[PDB]
């Protein structure tokens, strides 16, 4: 019964929504964390004006630091900062202004209980007085070839506002200083901060230690949990340590490892079960193979005999072709030819079905949907709504020409088939030309 | 809590365009005093002092109007990058001149009627500043045309000043109709020299260099004139700042920002050693600001990438060498990585690295056609802007190209 | 496209109902007009319709059978032989159609 | 917090994964969750099966399949969330917001914020599991759409007592691989094995067929005396195994096609049932053989055409598959798509092969063929036959041209 308390405590720490007094800052992040915190405190406590962009890939803990700093400062300066949040994906170049207008009023309501828009905002702040905080995710989206009036005004307000003004930007591009136009680039304070990447296995081991340890006596098994965690992080031959090393070698986004670990803690039913699972550490293999179950090999292992034979025949035509193109007629011709060959190599007796061309249509439809084939020049999923509009307006020839003559290209080359297809398969001998 | 200011606060808190000021004022005074209408064109790179000089000219013309050397006039300031829509210019201009709130179509016609038809004696002189004029360009370029066209009307009594990126823009982008009206009245602002940047910094810090302060030993709060402390900034530090910035851009803001950055660095040095007699801002403080402006994080970030990303870039470079091409299909790279693994396959740990890359070190996973996290690193390089990928829903014929320069990639691979 | 098809079908349905623009109109039809709905979709010329759009629109209409107050009937006008449709539609849709279908010749040359 | 788990067969791992990431406390659940699997994988079945065992979870169900574009998808979220909140907690005084006012995602965020503020008086923080089934099945879809719903709830105020916890279901793998860097918790559905599909069909569609009217007739007609429900179950079960083993290489491993085949062939198989057919299903197989020898998914002298039309369609095929080089020699690439040609060639070849001059009946038959779509043109809208830009091609396979040649006694087989 009491195991549930610790099991929930572990998950609550894992998701990261801890109280500011209980929250964790990883060691390798602390330098940039203090660099950000100094600017934030200068802008809020000491009424300075600044503009900063944070750099780093997605899931690099970039916004977590800002959230931690604001949650810290809300304890002592609750009445002295206003936060404005804008996201590049949701807010367009039009909807940003309305978002700012609504959020300013929303903050002011709980506080009290564009040539002139920004100036009137400043005048309202002056007449009601508080430091205005701007947070931007996906700066590159705002910094596109579309006119950058929003950031142009925001960075101009830094050294001209009668009210303290601070701007934080978030993006993953490294060429940010070329994304921003020369007009905007000039006005920006250019104190670019690059998030510290994990660069040693010691960094990741310490991050795991910080993340999974329990610092308070929530449960009587907290001492056992911390000790077991440190033991498994200590012995180099631990299964968990091996998996952590593999993660570090493969990809260095820590939240991926966090999300991988979450099911292990969540599924645990008892402390003994938790200890056995974390020692064996076998369920990460199951998770990883399920991550791989809908890959090319996973889809290929599920096909039927006739589907596999038609796939092999299509691959052979693609291989013989100069451009790799093929169609239904050639595929069925090769299927008939290989069935004839297989029958011929079986001696005739003195006194295998070639499926009808109509029945093979269902097999063709199955394979086209499972993405083993693709249309000659299929762009696939378009990038943006305007591209989707122009795509849906147009009528492609490949959708009009008959089912038997649509041109396709192959995704699994015959060599990959020979790697994957078991040799016990009857059609395996045709995986060679 | 009290706002604590250290000795460096005044340095962070805190005359070069007189000839340009005189030239603009001379033309403006001649046109305004004669009750005429004309178009004034201003161009230059950002941060050289265009807008500030124009504001100084306008303020001094108002001073002349206060002295009644010239008659009264009305000033309107418009920035092209502050408008929500281009049509708002017509509404805003008529709103300031007349106080009305008509639509853009009515206001544009009202402005056309006002400048052309209304008698001169029934008007007040109007001066308009169209900041970021090149940002107001529409498909029909009417904003570029109509405002300057109204200055050709002798009854307008209208003065229009425009700020644009380039001097020869009317010839490069506008028609002969607009270009002739603008004519010869154009003025250009050139970026400052290093000594001018040094002079501006010294002027901003005229009363602060070598000055004494009273500084609270318990909090670090400083009062310009508890113990007596002095502050200084190295002249060579200013010189190396001025020379570096002037070799990069004429933007005066960068030179001011560097001094603020250097002062902030010195402030950190002061606070770190004290843990809250002359505080000289040293050339190392300036060079630190210059270093972060020049150095690029690309190479170190690449050297800090995971193993799979480095292997991807190495294989792509190997294909670039073996093919002499700029882009390689994933059909090439996926099996070129296999080739590079196989060539060294005679080594024992190559078996373990293959088990990691193709079965993730588990027996329950069968052979994969992609290395583990192929998609992850492929997207991550695209997310960081390192890599360029073309849209195609085929996982083999899709082409991949480096966005970064080749030599820095080679250097990053060498350091592994 | 399917977007236009559903919109126009709902427009005609609403016009008829008010003479006495999406699937919610079918869902809320009884709560609006108090009567059950029976739809007869008359495909006036199958041989000229983009079979992809029709194939997807049939699957779209397939969701309407969740409602107990709606019934649908489809009429196909074919100039060529019946098998010309079988080549162009996907075999998933043919299995939907085949469960309840009737075949009728309306030519004027019926046996002299 | 603890959530009970239904025993969904062949989805045990995914049921455990949905026991994870879903709980009463919003501090123990993620902002986004994706379940992925191709059609006929059980995701819509399994998710509803899991929610049907834990009513306390407040789930909202929507289907982009019905909602054609993104505007209906946005509006339905607000509508259904508002209605569900009224259904759950009615006593709180609230004010309605029109779901048709949601024209932008920002407006969706605004409306959600307003609704949660209206419920702020709630004692405890609670989850709101908004569910979207088949996100990629949306017909008006683009890549940039999904990020807008990934990064949505962080714009909501975290103080709100109601927290939205999105759940998505997806079909394609090429959709997931553009969003792998986000590390979103993902639960995967692989295609079922044959042993799984057969048992799923036996468990699901056995009793429904077992008591249909068709058997309600035949049982009495054959005067079965010792029949019990177990015999019914076994006899019905044998049918599914027979159809699966007969048509597995044709359908594949899809439940839908097997269900449709069972639906079509079940009355006919029941028809063959006699007194001696039950208790020996081998005889049932040995009498209904022709059901298992043809798919019978077909919807039903195949073409009855005029002689002029027949020869026109012969000549058009000759034009479409004979290279233009041979028109001056023979008369004086089957697997490939047909090449284009001109009417001038068609008329000449038709005149050269018919056993006719230029009476209107020839052109009438040609236009009839085009209306029959036995011959295609290079246009889609506003057909303009007489315009010179249009070109012609054959839309008929060889297997029909051969029969036409036989019916008109022509020898196309000797021209190639
Ligand atoms: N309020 C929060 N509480 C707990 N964890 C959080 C919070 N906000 C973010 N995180 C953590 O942040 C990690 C991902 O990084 P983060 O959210 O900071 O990046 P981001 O802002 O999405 O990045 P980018 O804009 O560069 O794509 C996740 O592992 C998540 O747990
Ligand atoms: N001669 C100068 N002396 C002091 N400060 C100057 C001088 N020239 C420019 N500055 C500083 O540069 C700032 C920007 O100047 P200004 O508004 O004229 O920009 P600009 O040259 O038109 O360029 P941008 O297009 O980037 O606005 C001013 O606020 C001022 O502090
Ligand atoms: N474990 C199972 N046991 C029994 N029946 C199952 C099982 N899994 C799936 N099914 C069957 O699968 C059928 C198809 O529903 P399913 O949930 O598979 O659709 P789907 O893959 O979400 O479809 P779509 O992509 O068209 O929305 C259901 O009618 C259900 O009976």
């Amino acid at each position: 019964p009491g195991f549930g308390s610790l099991q929930r405590r572990l998950l609550q720490q894992l998701y990261g929504t801890l109280p500011t007094d209980e929250k964790i800052i990883f060691t390798y992040l602390q330098d940039c964390q203090q660099e950000i915190d100094r600017i934030i405190k200068q802008s809020i406590i000491q009424k300075e004006s600044h503009s900063v962009i944070l750099v780093g890939p997605r899931q690099s803990y970039k916004t977590y630091l800002l959230d931690y700093e604001l949650s810290l400062l809300q304890q002592s300066y609750k009445e002295q900062f206003i936060t404005i949040r804008l996201n590049g994906f949701i807010h367009s170049e039009q909807t940003a202004i309305n978002g700012i207008a609504t959020q300013l009023e929303q903050q002011l309501q709980k506080i009290h209980g564009l040539t002139e828009v920004f100036e009137k905002i400043l005048l309202l702040l002056d007449s009601t007085t508080i430091t205005v905080v701007f947070i931007f995710d996906e700066i590159d989206t705002f910094a596109g070839p579309v006119r950058q009036t929003l950031l142009y005004n925001l960075f101009d307000m830094v050294e001209h506002s009668r009210v303290p003004v601070c701007i934080f930007g978030c993006t993953t591009k490294l060429n940010i200083l070329e994304y921003l136009e020369k007009r905007v680039k000039s006005r920006f304070s250019q104190r670019v901060i690059y998030m510290p990447q994990i660069q040693n296995l010691d960094d990741m081991v310490d991050a795991v230690r910080n993340l999974l340890t329990v610092r308070s006596e929530i449960s009587p098994w907290v001492s056992q949990w911390n000790e077991t965690l440190e033991k498994e992080l200590s012995d180099p031959r631990s299964n968990l340590n091996r998996h952590i090393r593999m993660n570090f070698e493969t990809f260095r986004s820590l939240p991926t490892l966090k999300n991988s670990i979450i099911p292990l803690v969540a599924t645990s039913k008892n402390f003994g079960s938790l200890c056995t699972a974390i020692k064996s550490c076998s369920f990460l293999d199951i998770y990883n193979k399920n991550q791989l179950s809908n890959n090319l090999t996973g889809r290929l292992q599920s096909l039927s005999d006739l589907e596999l034979a038609i796939l092999i025949s299509a691959a052979r035509v693609a291989l013989r072709a100069k451009d790799g193109s093929f169609n239904f007629n050639l595929a069925y011709a090769e299927y008939e030819k290989m069935i004839k060959a297989i029958n011929s190599r079986i001696p005739t007796v003195a006194p295998i079905k070639l499926w009808l061309k109509k029945d093979v249509k269902n097999v063709w439809e199955n394979l086209v949907q499972l993405d083993f084939f693709t249309e000659k020049s299929a762009v696939g999923l378009r990038d943006n709504a305007t591209a989707a509009f122009y795509a849906s307006n147009y009528q492609f020839q490949g959708t009009m020409i008959p089912f038997d003559l649509r041109s396709y290209q192959m995704q699994i080359i015959l060599q990959e088939l020979r790697r994957i297809i078991p040799k016990s398969n009857m059609y395996y001998s045709w995986t060679q030309l | 809590h009290q706002i604590v200011e250290t000795i460096f606060s005044k340095v962070k808190k805190q005359p070069a365009r007189e000839n340009e000021f005189a030239s603009i004022y001379l033309s403006a005074y001649s046109a305004i005093e004669s009750d005429s209408a004309t178009t004034i064109y201003v161009a230059g790179t950002p941060g050289v002092g265009k807008t500030l000089t124009v504001r100084e000219v306008v303020k001094e013309l108002l001073s002349s109007s206060a002295q009644r050397e010239i008659p009264d006039f009305l000033y309107v300031e418009i920035n092209g990058l502050k408008m929500v829509k281009p049509t708002d210019c017509y509404e805003t201009l008529w709103n300031k001149v007349s106080g009305e709130r008509l639509t853009w179509a009515a206001s544009m016609e009202s402005l056309e009627f006002y400048f052309k038809r209304v008698p001169k004696n029934k008007k007040k002189t109007i001066v308009v500043l169209l900041d970021e004029l090149d940002a107001m360009v529409t498909k029909s370029q009417d904003i570029m045309y109509n405002f300057f066209n109204w200055t050709t009307y002798e009854n307008a009594k209208l003065i229009v000043i425009a700020v644009a990126n380039t001097m020869d823009l009317p010839e490069r982008q506008l028609g002969n109709k607009i270009t002739s009206r603008i004519g010869f009245t154009r003025i250009m602002f050139t970026g400052y020299t290093h000594e001018e940047l040094k002079n501006i910094i010294d002027l901003r810090l005229k009363g602060l260099n070598d000055s004494f302060f009273y500084v609270d030993t318990k909090t670090g709060n400083a009062i310009l004139i508890v113990r007596k402390v002095r502050l200084r900034m190295s002249a060579d530090a200013i010189e190396i700042a001025s020379r570096k910035v002037a070799s990069v851009s004429g933007d005066a803001r960068r030179a001011l920002k560097v001094c603020k950055r250097a002062a902030e660095i010195a402030e950190k040095h002061y606070m770190a050693k004290h843990g809250y007699g002359v505080q000289t801002v040293h050339i190392t403080h300036v060079m630190k600001a210059l270093n972060e402006t020049l150095n690029s994080h690309v190479i170190t970030f690449m050297t800090r990438l995971s193993f799979t990303a480095k292997l991807f870039i190495y294989a792509l470079l190997n294909l670039m060498k073996k093919n002499g091409s700029q882009e390689q299909e994933l059909g090439d790279i996926v099996d070129e990585i296999k080739l590079l693994i196989e060539v060294n396959g005679s080594n024992k740990f190559v078996m373990e690295i293959a088990k990691t890359l193709f079965q993730q070190g588990s027996d329950n996973i069968s052979e994969q056609l992609r290395i583990i996290s192929w998609d992850f690193v492929l997207n991550q390089l695209l997310d960081a802007g390192i890599l360029f990928k073309q849209t195609m829903k085929n996982d083999r014929i899709c082409c991949v190209k480096l966005n970064i320069s080749v030599e820095e990639a080679k250097r990053a691979m060498n350091e592994d | 496209n399917v977007r236009m098809m559903l919109r126009r079908s709902m427009y005609k349905l609403y016009s008829a109902a008010d003479a006495e623009y999406d699937l919610s109109l079918v869902e809320n039809f009884k709560r609006l007009f108090g009567k059950d709905l029976a739809m007869v979709f008359n495909f006036k010329d199958v041989d000229s319709i983009n079979f992809n759009t029709l194939d997807n629109f049939i699957i779209l209409l397939k969701s309407a059978f969740k409602y107990d107050h709606v019934k649908i009937s489809l009429i196909f006008n074919i100039n060529t032989n019946l098998s010309n449709i079988e080549k162009n539609l996907r075999q998933s849709t043919i299995r939907l159609l085949k469960r309840n279908y009737h075949k009728l010749d309306v030519s004027s040359n019926k046996g002299f | 917090m603890n959530v009970t788990t239904p025993e969904v067969a062949f989805r045990e791992y995914q049921t455990n994964c949905l026991a994870s990431y879903i709980s009463a406390d919003p501090d123990i659940t993620p902002s986004n969750l994706i379940l992925q699997g191709y059609s006929g994988t059980g995701k819509t079945y399994t998710l509803k099966k899991y929610f049907n065992a834990n009513p306390n979870l407040h789930a909202v169900w929507l289907e982009p399949v019905e909602l054609v574009s993104w505007k209906p998808l946005l509006q339905a979220i607000a509508r259904t969330v508002q209605y569900k909140l009224k259904t759950l907690y009615p006593n709180i005084p609230t004010t309605d917001y029109d779901p048709l006012q949601v024209e932008e995602p920002f407006l969706l965020v605004k409306t959600l914020h307003n609704i949660f503020v209206q419920y702020e008086s709630l004692q405890e923080k609670t989850c709101l599991f908004l569910i979207l089934d088949g996100f990629d099945s949306l017909q008006d879809l683009d890549a940039a759409l999904f990020n807008k719903y990934i990064k949505l709830n962080e714009l909501l105020p975290k103080d709100s007592k109601i927290n939205i916890k999105f759940i998505y279901t997806m079909l394609e793998t090429s959709f997931l691989q553009r969003y792998s860097t986000h590390c979103i918790p993902t639960v995967m559905f692989p295609r079922y094995n044959v042993d799984e599909v057969s048992t799923i069909l036996v468990m699901s569609r056995c009793g429904e067929l077992m008591e249909d009217s068709c058997l309600r007739k035949r049982i009495i007609e054959e005067q079965i005396t010792d029949c019990t429900d177990d015999q019914f179950q076994n006899v019905a079960a044998n049918f599914i195994h027979l159809i699966v083993q007969a048509f597995h290489s044709y359908t594949g491993n899809d439940i839908f096609a097997l269900n449709d085949l069972i639906d079509f062939k079940w009355p006919k198989y029941v028809s063959r049932i006699t007194k001696e057919n039950i208790f020996e299903p081998l005889a049932l197989y040995k009498s209904a053989i022709k059901l298992f020898l043809s798919t019978d998914d077909n919807l039903s002298q195949t073409y009855d055409l005029s002689i002029i039309s027949k020869y026109l369609l012969i000549a058009s095929y000759i034009c479409s598959y004979l290279e233009p080089r041979y028109d001056a020699s023979i008369f004086s690439p089957r697997y490939l798509q047909p090449s284009l040609f001109a009417i001038e060639r068609l008329l000449a070849i038709f005149q050269a092969i018919f056993p006719m001059k230029a009476n209107i009946e020839v052109f009438q038959n040609l236009s009839e063929l085009h209306t029959l779509k036995l011959i295609a043109t290079t246009m889609n809208k506003n057909i303009d036959y007489l315009s010179p830009k249009v070109r012609w091609k054959v839309n008929v396979p060889w297997e029909i041209i051969k029969e036409i040649s036989e019916s008109v006694h022509f020898n196309i087989s000797d021209y190639f």
